[PDB]
């Protein structure tokens, strides 16, 4: 079912955000991950 | 790791988002999706108490541009006098002095135009300090960096859903209701 | 003659609702690096690296000098982020494939 | 929304030659005088801003887009 795919994305993007925050990373790169994480959660609750 | 905002409660009809924070939906799209800053908090009391000190720092800072402007203009004045005089003593062609002076004043205009950019940008950063009320969106990222670098511990600024979380923390919803009731009690037009 | 100048500033502060468009915009104008420039950046990485290494050691160092080492350590951090932001365009090229 | 005169001006046709072909139809003459923008270079950069906002105008980049959008094979 499609929920697995959408749950997979938010888990993936959240996991990478933890990696980016852990090492020293710029503002541009971390902002893009936070932006993509926010978009992923949006798709899960109401796609479109 | 980083908080996010429910797609339902914002990004919908305005009977559900409600303008609970007095922000337009275009404003919200800019802040929570990392395209414009918000001033989540201002130390408005600090700013009043130390005001002459920050006033003293900007004023001496203002002096330096005037000293620098005086010298560049002095060099500009000397440059125009020197090239026209040297050409006219040689007399290689009919109008050597006029063409280079035309070229020389074009250079002065570029320097003068640059002088306008530096003073006005400095003027612009100062006036945004004086309008540092909370929930103020700030579109220009470069301008925010000039505010942040020149002075901290007075305005707290952020971006995204974390900024919104801070704003709701600092919300005083009972007082907002009272002021909204007063507008309903005495108001006219679409404002009501 | 200042016709082009107001158009460029208002075009910098646009919406760009698409995520992909915003990231490409985000990269913006950052200086692409020629040979001598990027080698000089690498100098300040190891300069800053040796600075924080001595600071990481437990033996006492002078306080004013410690701030100078912190300046080198901060500059090493700045030089790292400068190098990454310049080369952000390269990684997007290989991502196409 | 944009006007037709800015479209024609984006093309090589200048205001002088435009008016001889279209001087008998008042809609384009009315549009012409109400159109404040003038000049081939000016019109080209303006439409670039409207079509693809977010970037500074570049003379070569503006010109190739109009070729790319329609005239490119």
């Amino acid at each position: 079912s499609d929920l697995n795919d959408l749950y997979r994305r938010v888990i993936n993007r959240n996991n990478r955000l933890k990696r980016l925050l852990d090492l020293g990373a710029p503002e541009i790169i971390v902002n893009n991950e936070k932006r993509m994480l926010q978009e992923a959660v949006d798709a899960l609750f109401d796609n479109g | 790791a980083a908080p996010v905002t429910h797609i339902w409660y914002f990004k919908g009809v305005p009977s559900r988002l409600g303008y609970l924070l007095d922000l337009a939906p275009k404003d919200l799209e800019k802040v929570i999706y990392f395209a414009a800053y918000m001033i989540t908090f201002v130390d408005e009391e600090r700013r009043t108490r130390d005001l002459p000190s920050l006033e003293a720092h900007v004023s001496v800072e203002r002096q330096q541009i005037e000293q620098r402007r005086d010298s560049d203009l002095e060099a500009r004045a000397k440059k125009l006098e020197t090239d026209l005089a040297e050409l006219e003593a040689e007399g290689a062609k009919a109008d050597v002095r006029r063409k280079v002076r035309e070229g020389a004043e074009r250079e002065m205009k570029q320097l003068r135009d640059r002088a306008q950019r530096e003073i006005d940008r400095l003027d612009e950063v100062w006036n945004r300090f004086k309008n540092l009320k909370v929930q103020d969106l700030e579109g220009d990222e470069l301008l925010y960096r000039e505010l942040r670098d020149r002075f901290g511990t007075y305005f707290d600024g952020s971006m995204g859903a974390a900024a919104l979380q801070k704003r709701l923390e600092s919300f005083d919803l009972d007082e907002e209701a009272e002021r909204l009731r007063e507008i309903i009690r005495t108001g006219k037009g679409q404002k009501k | 003659d200042e016709d082009d100048a107001p158009a460029q500033q208002v075009a910098a502060a646009g919406a760009t609702a698409d995520p992909v468009k915003d990231y490409l915009k985000q990269i913006g104008k950052v200086p692409l690096l020629n040979a001598e420039q990027e080698v000089e950046l690498a100098k300040r990485i190891e300069a800053g690296l040796f600075a924080e290494d001595k600071l990481a050691n437990s033996d006492k160092l002078a306080p004013k000098l410690k701030r100078e080492l912190e300046i080198i350590a901060e500059d090493g951090r700045r030089a790292k982020n400068h190098l990454l932001e310049a080369n952000l365009r390269l990684v997007v090229s290989l991502a196409k494939r | 929304k944009q006007s037709v005169t800015v479209l024609l001006k984006a093309l090589g046709w200048t205001t002088e030659q435009i008016l001889e072909e279209f001087g008998e139809y008042e809609s384009m003459r009315a549009t012409l005088e109400k159109d404040h923008t003038q000049g081939q270079d000016d019109a080209l950069l303006d439409i670039y801003r409207k079509l693809r906002p977010g970037e500074p105008p570049t003379r070569e980049a503006a010109q190739t887009l109009l070729e790319n959008l329609y005239f490119n094979p």
